[PDB]
């Protein structure tokens, strides 16, 4: 079957840039792809039908263009409603397939994350389990990683990290691990470590407790 | 105005049966084809069939084939989707689209989409949460935060202070654990508040009612 | 009833009517002109089809970008126009020679009995031009702006289109034949060039009202050289494709019943078993098989249809095959069983791909595509010319059917193609 392939998951722009969005199918589809933008909680509309015509009554900035086998959609002087999820369909055949997407991303400068570590609560801890959060907030680009070292014991296992969406009023993020050891697995151990390896600095943020604390 | 108005929010045990509706409003469903698309969490559009109402054909996709059954009613207008053997994997949101010809160039309208859960769980939450604050030298911003764990199978909407928070309230989104949920909301401002007079956080799941507050006191 | 008679689907029925007799008309007129003139339909016949053929062949890209880019009421006034007023000039031709025939006035080579065949012959590739742009035209996008949203009302209506094709191909050639015996074939010729001009103005006010009557038809969305490849490789890109060329290899075929009339038609008088019955069942078959379209098109849908109404022709041509064989007079009673019998899948085969390709293709293109479905339909039938001639003779026909044949199956399996791509590889 035919595999409409979209390489960028995450395009990072800003207002009044030319955006290309590229599409590849796995066979000669012609120009059948069809082009559909999806916000948030919402149904995917029209914009742009065999690969150069633009659906009556989409803005005149959204262009589409490509034929055989490489496909574009192209926005012209991006504004702010156009922040979305983009993907091409290809009727060439059936089974329809959809490509998987291309999310759309306001672009910031450069930030570091404001990590804050929190030792286990006394309800929790009389609860069987013990769980340690760490937010990291208000980060530059989306990618981080965290670090749950307890004595210095990197524990791949039992983790939940958590991201927002990048905030509208700075274009940021945060995110959130949590730990979730026993009570009898907090008690065998002494230390509690989260570090932030993110692009920001080399010299990573690591935030640390002390079970003697 | 054409509309396409599904049936919404089911919650299945696994291994049952369920019907999705998908009703027109505008135009006759005798004219087109109707298609099921899925869209799984944080997943691509997938394509589950269509049904030509007329003469009630219907084509699936092959991984689709088994356990799905695309019916329609012209008399209603309306189009449905049965789902057999439910697994875990098949929570998703349902779309039902219009498209004309066989080789349509697009799907023109589309339906509200229908989320559906297969689990088998219910439970009220548990909201343990504390600020911490020892060792340090210079205050950041108290930072305090929530952690209600456990919920049974419902949407919190975990809010601070009353409306008395700030634009600090960074609400991390919840996800799945055992089979229960857990989610998380931080909020740091006002670094004199911190240790004084505060604020605190309020937690309500409404599939269980469990409306509790909890002000988080100092280390 | 009143009600019915003022429909626009009535007042298209109408206007097809009148336009198909006129053009059915001036073609048997022009059929009994040369006759005053080569005797043969080998050479003369089999190179007017290449002419007009070519002509199409050509310009079908250019005429049905034509038909996009402009309007609708000015394309279609636009073609009926030049096509009755050259055949009118064509008719006007045709008396003042089959009036005066074989006066040699001058002795250049600008003499009288070829500039007149090749006059009659650039006249009458003019008229069918103009003629293919207005099937393009009304057939094409009226039919589908007419019809609305109703996949079983459009079913309906090209079903009646071909009807009508049908009993006026019967119909016409018989009232023009008793005008041209009964006083004779001048007046013959002046009274179809006459008719062609009122049936210009009426057809005009027909079209008019039509477009008046569904207000959804005011409402549009090297260059020769360039837009005859941005309408062949559109027509390529297209995912309806295959169908359109499943169709057009049914046209490469000898085995047309209008085709064996010339060749291998001999030893059977006339009125007995030939133009009276012979001629009359073809016609038969002919509406027998629109009327299974519409029909199978419900039980088993528009993709099906065309699987059924392919290996019925397949199967009825089973029966031209034994015949050059016959192992176990005969074989011209088979022969004529198959060309008959296999018209029921080959007119509804026609219908499938007609409606698929109605519904399938973006209205944008909806003029290119049908024209360079058209140069795909002669480049097919002139090479059925080319073959006739460099292979003429009566001994060489035990082989014009198996390549006649295998062109229907080479049809058949790139529709065979098509089906198993759109509904199930491993579902039928
Ligand atoms: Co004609
Ligand atoms: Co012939």
């Amino acid at each position: 079957d035919i595999v409409m392939t979209q390489s960028q998951k995450f395009m990072s722009t800003s207002v009044g840039d030319r955006v290309s969005i590229t599409c590849k199918a796995s066979q000669n589809v012609g120009t059948a792809v069809a082009w559909y933008q999806k916000k948030p909680g919402q149904s995917p509309k029209l914009l742009i039908y065999s690969a150069s015509n633009r659906y009556s009554g989409v803005p005149d900035r959204f262009t589409g263009s490509g034929s055989g086998t490489d496909f574009t959609l192209t926005i012209s002087n991006m504004q702010s409603e156009d922040l979305a999820d983009y993907f091409c369909q290809q009727y060439g055949s059936y089974p329809l397939t959809f490509g998987s997407g291309t999310k759309l991303e306001i672009k910031e400068a450069e930030a570091a994350p404001t990590v804050s570590i929190f030792p286990p609560s006394s309800e929790q801890l009389t609860s069987g389990g013990a769980s340690v959060v760490c937010f990291l907030n208000n980060f530059y680009p989306k990618d981080i990683n965290v670090k749950w070292k307890i004595d210095g014991s990197e524990r791949q296992n039992g983790v939940l990290n958590s991201w927002t969406d990048q905030d509208s009023k700075d274009s940021t993020y945060s995110m959130s691990s949590t730990l979730t050891l026993t009570k009898d697995e907090y008690e065998r151990h002494n230390s509690y470590t989260c570090e932030a390896t993110h692009k920001t600095s080399t010299s990573p943020i690591v935030k640390s407790f002390n079970r003697n604390e | 105005e054409v509309q396409l108005q599904q049936s919404g929010a089911e919650l299945v045990r696994p291994g049952a049966l369920v019907k999705l509706s998908c009703k027109a409003s505008g135009f006759n469903i005798k004219d087109y084809y109707m298609h099921w698309v899925k869209e799984r969490p944080e997943q691509g559009l997938e394509w589950i069939g269509w049904i030509d109402p007329e003469n009630g054909n219907t084509i699936y996709d092959p991984k689709f084939q088994g356990k799905a059954s695309i019916t329609a009613d012209t008399s209603s207008n309306t189009a449905y989707l049965q789902l057999s053997s439910l697994t875990s994997e098949d929570t998703a949101v349902y779309y039902c689209a219009r498209k004309r010809g066989y080789y349509g160039p697009y799907f023109d309208y589309w339906g509200q989409g229908t989320t559906l859960t297969v689990s088998s769980k219910t439970t009220a939450p548990s909201v343990y949460p504390l600020a911490p604050v020892c060792g340090d030298t210079t205050g950041s911003s108290v930072t305090l935060g929530c952690l209600v764990k456990g919920y049974f199978p419902e949407p919190v909407t975990l809010t601070w202070n009353s409306g008395s928070l700030s634009s600090g309230v960074h609400t991390f989104p919840a996800v799945l654990q055992s089979g229960l949920y857990t989610l998380s909301s931080s909020v740091t401002v006002t670094s004199s508040t911190w240790p004084s007079q505060s604020i605190t956080c309020n937690v309500a799941h409404p599939a269980s009612s469990t409306k509790v507050d909890k002000k988080i006191e100092p280390a | 009833l009143a009600n019915y008679l003022t429909s626009a689907k009535f007042l298209l029925y109408l206007g097809h009517s009148l336009s198909t007799w006129g053009d059915r008309m001036w073609h048997f007129a022009v059929s009994v002109f040369l006759v005053e003139l080569y005797g043969n339909s080998l050479l003369l016949t089999a190179v007017y089809g290449l002419v007009v053929a070519g002509s199409v062949l050509v310009l079908g890209a250019i005429i049905g970008d034509w038909v996009d880019k402009n309007a609708r009421l000015k394309v279609a006034q636009t073609s009926l126009v030049i096509q009755n007023v050259s055949v009118i000039l064509c008719g006007i031709i045709l008396m003042m020679v089959f009036l005066h025939k074989d006066e040699l006035l001058t002795m250049y080579h600008g003499w009288v009995l070829t500039s007149c065949y090749i006059l009659i012959i650039t006249i009458a590739n003019i008229a069918n031009l103009a003629s293919t742009a207005t099937a393009i035209t009304i057939q094409r996008d009226w039919i589908v702006v007419v019809a609305g949203e109703d996949r079983s009302k459009l079913a309906n209506m090209n079903a009646t289109v071909r009807r009508i094709d049908q009993l006026t191909n019967i119909l016409a050639p018989m009232a023009v034949g008793q005008i041209m015996t009964y006083g004779s074939p001048v007046i013959g010729c002046g009274f179809i060039s006459g008719w062609n001009l009122v049936s210009m103005c009426v057809e005009y006010f027909l079209l008019w009202k039509v477009y008046q009557k569904t207000p959804a038809l005011a409402v549009k969305a090297a260059e020769p050289f360039r837009t005859f490849r941005d309408g062949w490789v559109s027509y390529y890109n297209q995912p309806i494709f295959l169908a359109g060329m499943g169709l057009a290899f049914l046209y490469m075929t000898v085995l047309g019943f209008d085709c064996i009339t010339t060749g291998y038609a001999y030893t059977q008088g006339l009125s007995g078993s030939v133009l009276s019955i012979l001629m009359g069942a073809s016609a038969i078959t002919g509406i027998m098989g629109t009327v299974a379209f519409t029909w199978l098109r419900r039980k088993c849908g528009l993709v099906r249809t065309g699987l059924i109404s392919g290996w019925a022709q397949i199967s009825c041509l089973i029966l031209c095959v034994i015949s050059v064989f016959m192992p176990g007079i005969i074989s011209v009673s088979l022969l004529f069983a198959g060309v008959i019998a296999a018209r029921i899948g080959l007119w509804s085969f026609d219908l499938t791909v007609t409606q698929l390709l109605q519904e399938n293709v973006i209205e944008s293109e909806r003029g290119i595509i049908n024209g360079v479905q058209n140069s795909m339909n002669y480049l097919l039938d002139l090479l059925h010319f080319i073959m006739v001639i460099l292979a003429p003779n009566p001994e060489a026909f035990g082989l014009l059917v198996l390549i006649s044949v295998s062109f229907v199956v080479m049809g058949h399996i790139m529709y065979f193609r098509f089906a198993q791509k759109t509904l199930g590889n491993q579902l039928f």
